């Protein structure tokens, strides 16, 4: 039995669900999906049919006599069971003509269950549209048959130009991610629906693939007896899977610690290079293990999670892979960048939460990751590091390294390759990984950012080229691997970018938004009762898609002067117009609140910099402002910090996002509306107020004197309503008034 | 034992790789470089190298002190015995320096995580925008990363068996500054050898886990012994050789990778003074001997 | 072997050194002065004094006719002629706060200036934060006795540089009236070692 057939039958497993909810007869959905696949002439090997029509307990009981051993459809069943987690194991199938199945429900956001111990219980949903991202909605939404038929028509269009082959499994995942991302895995009430069909099918395929590899390595050809003839409790207790912990270390130091004259143009290139490194390493490992991309759980933030098979051959491949990757990274990034690979022996009960400590997988994974991150190198790599040391005269301008130095310039191979790519990084661009390229990649490859037009003439039947694209259309033909990241570049020069404002300031504003307690939201935020591999994967992919895709779409919605450097996961870096940073901070907070249903806190930090300020210093200052926002507490009595704050140009100026920021923005809008049109001569009192309120712990005489002067000022004007509202807001809100006034001044300064 | 307290009268630049940023402490190789430069100044570099290479003067690096609270970089414990309670997460990640008397309390748990960081406040990093004025060309704006300490705050160096020659060198190092832009208005301090009593007990103690207190590189013989159940971290110690009598131009030195001053080991190793400048006409040395603080988990 | 050169800098016409870009308003101080990072007291950075004194000496000892004197006194690293230093300048903190507080007056002033267009005859009011006149800056300069023969020439050049600074400015818009200074209490006392000719070095600065 071929593995590709198993992967295809585990992926295209619940197509019958959509074909049943859409149109046609109302029979059991497995038969409908099997017929739908059989209608195509290329998915004809009867193994796809066995996996699709027979992946539930009742079907297996109904055909176990006809189908002989090693029939390949026990693996998909025992994989769907693990993917479901706490969900049904033996129950009536969808559309069994025995229950009025609620064939109109949409999948809710997994933020309904998130932090239900202290943030309540709700049931939201994703409305159907036509990308773009669907925010959770308070109103109850129902999916229409027309949406189902559109999905069916697009699926029939795509699957016609598809094959059950290794190179087309990626296109199958792309089609599933595009279409099924917003349709539920199950359609009923009194249970949970938030598990998407894309996540469910991808997890099922990954589990089935790992189980097949483990069975093949252990030389087992008794799938029925091991899995279905009994409760499979023996297989459940024993360990069969692994979970890798690819963790790239020192990304911040590799990216931000630079000192070039054109360094601002390079941070996007550095972040893109690191994301490409991580994704290419994950894909190459998956190829080495003869595994599809369904086995990848999460990629982003220099962190990859893969679900492997616990076989001695797999562990040997992992050891050799780690040796090769460590040697390559040592060759390129001596210690300035390093990836730690650690895997934990995980059984089926651990993922399916039978023991009640599913989180122990990640506990021991983090323990092994930290252990390898401490004793990183053996006492031969250190000898090589200290012996490959040479006294030099020249060094890299940014990377400040004397090896890998280009002959004609004081710039390092990395240090000019990720300037050529930054020059060549535009929109409607794809990314290729061929033996000839511009950016170095491990395992003797290189990557380029060539346009889609040159892609056709680039392949020329070159076996593997690893085409990477930001956008995917016509999924079936022109196989490509879709990669997402922050790629909103209104203008990539940062000087004409800044000199587009007419009234404002000549400062460079930046944003560093970090989600608060996301690690805790993973450790204990998700309920223990609702703990599953599919649900965790759904939450992870929802957060990653939110960040990358929706940051891109939100910036592309209308004209924003932002040149986003990094989105990835749990983090955010932005450089653009100062007022654009300020007015997009509120957009970011409101969009995060809407998408996460006010369950996860976020913190930011904004800094003003000149046109030639050190970008490493920019990043370090914005990071320590971000920390000053992270350590915010209204009162010094409760344990731990609220973390829900924003620092506005100063570490000491820790404001909030709550009613406090509401007040500061209401004040800013009121001041902007009122103080545009003065007598244009009495406005000189504004700097008087600013410099006499800069700090009030000293001679108070001048403050009450200015109060008396404001009272004294008497002519025909707006009156003294707002002229005394200034006094009213001048006592209760001191720091608030100075902050709002300085924001107003910077916005309205004739500079 | 012999806490050398350094009181700075001007902001310091203790740069790590570039001039635009400064770090708050200097390492032991920086201090040995400064003292070797002084010894070359008064003509006894050979005796100083003999003393330091015969372990007669071995020192840790510079740690912060605040109001007679001697601080130490967060030791790299395996944290295998704390997952039961407290916060085995990023709470103990922003914490950079812990006090050295409260280490056994921290090691066994019970030290506040949030409280320390605001308690740990010694000055702040500063920008220093400078230029190279050119009469007719354009001026060259550059900035120097600096750091100013508080009034009752500075750095302290652990030295075992202080030496008359070392005392003579530290007098000369007052007036030549320490750090990056010392000939500019930045490096400046006064020191006190300041024998201490509650500290020598910590280094007269015993225990299974050893805390490396100086950026050290093991000898080729004991690297295998030291790299067993160790939680360490490497760091490149390179840059440019600071001497006007070396290689007749501005040449870099062989980058050396050493264990950081917060690493923890089960096997005590004695590091080495490393020849990192060979092609020049004087031996450029990297002080990488080992200075430990044994604890028991 | 180490000499420390004490003395005081007295501001005569108000001085504006340095630019720290932060906290600007519509009126504002359009250009602030350098201050201590913690105490916020104004200071003369050792780099500013060193550079202006080196400028005056280099343009004096040469006159369009660096030299050995300037390179040996301030250092050099250009391409081959690497000379280390003999002078070690320090940041100079504002000494006069006890005296300046008796006048109930701040250590800094905001000077109001404008430029008038010559075509449209339209003014433009700029504000320049300035350290007030009469402020004193006691300093210290460390000199390393690398060579015992050249000490007299080096200290003659140091006194000459101080004298040139007396008839010049130190920071900011000097030709527009700012930044005049003076020196007094100029003494050199050996700090480490023993120089028997410290009397003639004090007489060099005393002159
Ligand atoms: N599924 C899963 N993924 C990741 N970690 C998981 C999971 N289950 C359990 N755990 C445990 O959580 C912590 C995570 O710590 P860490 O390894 O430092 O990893 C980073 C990052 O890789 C990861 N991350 C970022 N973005 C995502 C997304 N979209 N999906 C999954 N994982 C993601 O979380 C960590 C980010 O660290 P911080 O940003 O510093 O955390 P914080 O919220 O900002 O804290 P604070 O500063 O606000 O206080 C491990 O123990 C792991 O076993
Ligand atoms: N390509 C990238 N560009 C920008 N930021 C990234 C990129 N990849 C990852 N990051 C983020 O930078 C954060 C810090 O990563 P980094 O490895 O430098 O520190 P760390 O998490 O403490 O790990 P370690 O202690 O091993 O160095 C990460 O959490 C990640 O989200
Ligand atoms: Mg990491
Ligand atoms: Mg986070
Ligand atoms: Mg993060």
């Amino acid at each position: 039995m071929d593995k590709i057939n198993l992967v295809c039958g585990s992926l295209l497993a619940d197509i019958g669900k959509i074909i049943y909810r859409g149109t046609s007869e109302r029979a059991k959905h497995s038969k409908l999906g099997g017929d739908f696949i059989k209608s195509f002439e290329q998915f004809r090997n009867t193994e796809l049919t066995d996996c699709i029509r027979y992946h539930h307990a009742q079907e297996i009981t109904s055909v176990k006599s006809n189908k002989e051993k090693n029939s390949l459809f026990y693996i998909t069943y025992i994989a769907d069971n693990i993917s479901s987690g706490m969900d049904r194991r033996k129950d009536l199938e969808e559309g069994a003509e025995g229950f009025n199945w609620d064939k109109k429900v949409a999948l809710g956001s997994v933020f309904n269950v998130l932090n239900e111990k202290e943030k309540g219980r709700q049931n939201y949903s994703y409305p159907f549209v036509a990308e773009p991202l669907n925010f959770p909605t308070a109103t109850q939404n129902q999916y229409t048959t027309s949406y189902y038929d559109g999905l069916i028509t697009d699926m029939k269009t795509i699957l016609q130009r598809l094959k059950p082959d290794k190179e087309h499994i990626n296109s199958l995942l792309q089609m599933m991610e595009s279409l099924w991302s917003y349709v539920p895995s199950s359609t009923d009430k009194n249970q949970l629906v938030d598990i998407s069909l894309y996540d469910h099918s991808r997890t099922t395929a990954a589990i089935a693939s790992a189980i097949y590899d483990y069975f093949q390595a252990e030389n087992i050809t008794d799938y029925q007896k091991e899995l279905f003839d009994y409760n499979a409790t023996e297989f459940y207790d024993k360990n069969a899977f692994l979970m890798m912990n690819f963790d790239m270390s020192g990304v911040q130091n590799f990216i931000y610690n630079i000192s070039g004259s054109k360094a601002l143009k390079s941070l996007r290139a550095r972040s893109f290079y690191l994301d490409m490194l991580l994704e290419y390493i994950s894909d190459n490992l998956l190829e080495k293990l003869e595994l599809s991309r369904a086995n990848i759980l999460y990629v982003g933030g220099g962190h990859a999670y893969l679900l492997l098979a616990n076989t001695n051959k797999t562990k040997a491949i992992l050891s050799d892979f780690e040796h090769d990757l460590k040697t390559w990274f040592l060759d390129k990034f001596k210690i300035d960048l390093y990836v730690a690979m650690a895997y934990t022996e995980v059984s089926a009960n651990d993922l399916m939460n039978h023991n009640g400590h599913y989180r122990d997988i990640y506990r021991r994974l983090s323990q092994k990751t930290s252990a390898k991150k401490a004793n990183r190198y053996t006492a031969e790599e250190i000898l090589n590091l200290n012996h490959q040391g040479t006294e030099n005269a020249r060094e890299c301008r940014e990377c400040k390294r004397s090896d890998l130095l280009i002959e004609e310039d004081d710039i390092c191979e990395i240090c000019d390759s990720l300037q050529k790519v930054s020059r060549d990084l535009t929109r409607e661009n794809i990314f290729v990984i061929a033996n000839e390229g511009v950016l170095d990649m491990p395992f003797g490859k290189k990557m380029s950012a060539l346009s889609y037009s040159q892609a056709d003439k680039l392949k020329k039947s070159n076996a593997e080229v690893q085409i990477y694209a930001k956008n995917i259309s016509e999924i079936g033909q022109n196989l490509m691997t879709r990669i997402d990241m922050g790629d909103y570049t209104y203008r990539s020069d940062f000087h004409e970018m800044l000199e587009e404002v007419e009234v404002g300031i000549n400062r460079l504003g930046v944003l560093r938004a970090d989600v608060d307690n996301l690690g805790q939201a993973f450790i204990n935020g998700i309920p223990d009762d609702y703990l599953s591999i599919s649900r965790t994967a759904t939450f992870s992919r929802a957060m990653s898609r939110f960040f990358k895709n929706y940051l891109n779409q939100l910036l592309a919605e209308k004209s924003y002067k932002i040149n986003v450097i990094y989105a990835g996961g749990d983090d955010l870096f932005m450089i653009g117009a100062w007022q654009d940073i300020l007015d997009f901070s509120i957009v970011l907070k409101q969009k995060f609140a809407d998408f996460t249903q006010n369950k996860l806190s976020i913190s930011a930090g904004i800094g003003m910099f000149r046109e030639k300020y050190p970008v490493a210093r920019m990043a370090s200052l914005t990071g320590d402002l971000e920390d000053a926002a992270k350590d915010y507490k209204p009162d010094e009595r409760a344990v731990q910090a609220t973390k829900n704050a924003v620092t506005l140009f100063d570490a000491t100026n820790v404001f909030s996002w709550d009613t406090l920021e509401n007040d500061i923005f209401v004040k800013l809008d009121a001041i902007t509306k009122n103080f545009e049109k003065l007598d244009e001569t009495g406005k000189a009192f504004i700097y008087r107020l600013i410099d006499l309120l800069r700090g009030v712990n000293e001679n108070q005489q001048i403050n009450i004197a200015r109060l008396a002067y404001t009272l004294s000022r008497m002519e025909e004007k707006i009156g003294k309503t707002f002229a005394q509202e200034l006094y009213n807001w001048a006592n209760a809100d001191r720091k608030t008034l100075i902050m709002a006034l300085e924001i107003y001044i910077l916005k309205t300064r004739e500079r | 034992m012999k806490i050398i307290k350094l009181y700075f009268e001007s902001p310091v630049h203790f740069g790590e790789k570039r001039l635009s940023e400064s770090k708050i402490t200097f390492s032991a190789d920086t201090l040995f470089s400064a003292l070797m430069i002084e010894a070359v100044g008064l003509g006894k570099e050979d005796e100083f190298y003999q003393l330091a290479s015969n372990n007669l003067v071995k020192f840790s690096d510079a740690f912060p002190f605040i109001d007679q609270y001697y601080y130490i970089p967060k030791p790299m414990f395996n944290l295998k015995l704390e997952k039961e309670d407290e916060n085995p997460s990023k709470a103990f990640k922003k914490l950079l320096y812990v006090p050295i008397d409260s280490l056994e309390d921290y090691l066994s748990g019970g030290l506040d995580a949030y409280f320390e960081r605001e308690s740990f406040n010694l000055g702040k990093l500063a920008l220093s925008e400078k230029v190279q004025q050119h009469d007719f060309k354009d001026s060259e704006p550059y900035n120097v990363g600096t750091f100013t300490f508080k009034e009752n705050t500075g750095l302290y160096v652990l030295i075992e068996q202080t030496h008359p020659l070392l005392e003579e060198l530290l007098e000369n190092l007052q007036y030549s500054g320490i750090g990056g832009k010392r000939n500019s208005g930045y490096g400046k301090f006064k020191f006190e050898i300041l024998e201490d009593s509650d500290i020598e007990d910590l280094f007269s103690a015993k225990g299974n886990r050893k805390i490396l207190l100086s950026g050290a590189l093991p000898k080729d013989a004991e690297l295998e012994q030291a790299l067993k159940n160790a939680s360490y971290l490497l760091e490149r110690r390179g840059g440019f050789v600071q001497s006007d009598t070396y290689a007749t131009n501005l040449v870099k030195k062989q980058d050396l990778y050493v264990f950081k001053s917060g690493s923890t080991f089960e096997n005590s190793f004695d590091g080495d003074i490393y020849q990192v400048g060979k092609k020049g006409n004087h031996p450029v040395y990297k002080y990488a001997k080992s200075f430990f603080l044994e604890v028991s988990v | 072997m180490k000499l420390v050169i004490e003395g005081t800098i007295v501001l005569k016409t108000g001085m504006h050194i340095g630019g720290s870009s932060d906290f600007s308003a519509i009126g504002a101080v359009d250009s602030p002065v350098v201050r201590d990072t913690l105490t916020r007291l104004p200071l003369i950075p050792g780099s500013s004094l060193k550079g202006k004194m080196r400028y005056l000496l280099a343009k004096e000892l040469n006159n369009g006719i660096d030299q050995d004197e300037i390179l040996r006194l301030f250092g050099s690293s250009e391409k081959d002629k690497i000379r280390r230093a003999r002078l070690k300048f320090n940041d100079i903190k504002l000494s006069n706060l006890a005296e300046l507080e008796t006048f109930n007056v701040s250590s800094t002033e905001v000077k109001f200036e404008n430029t008038i267009n010559r075509k449209t005859a339209v003014a433009n009011p700029r504000q320049i934060e300035r350290v007030i006149a009469g402020s004193k800056f006691d300093f210290e300069i460390f000199y390393n006795l690398d060579d015992i023969k050249e000490v007299e020439k080096d200290f003659e050049n140091i006194k000459q540089g101080f004298d040139l600074l007396e008839f010049d400015y130190l920071g900011g818009h000097g030709t527009r009236g700012s930044g005049r200074i003076a020196f007094e209490n100029l003494s050199v006392i050996t700090a480490v070692g023993n120089f028997e000719k410290i009397n003639t070095l004090n007489e060099i600065l005393g002159a």
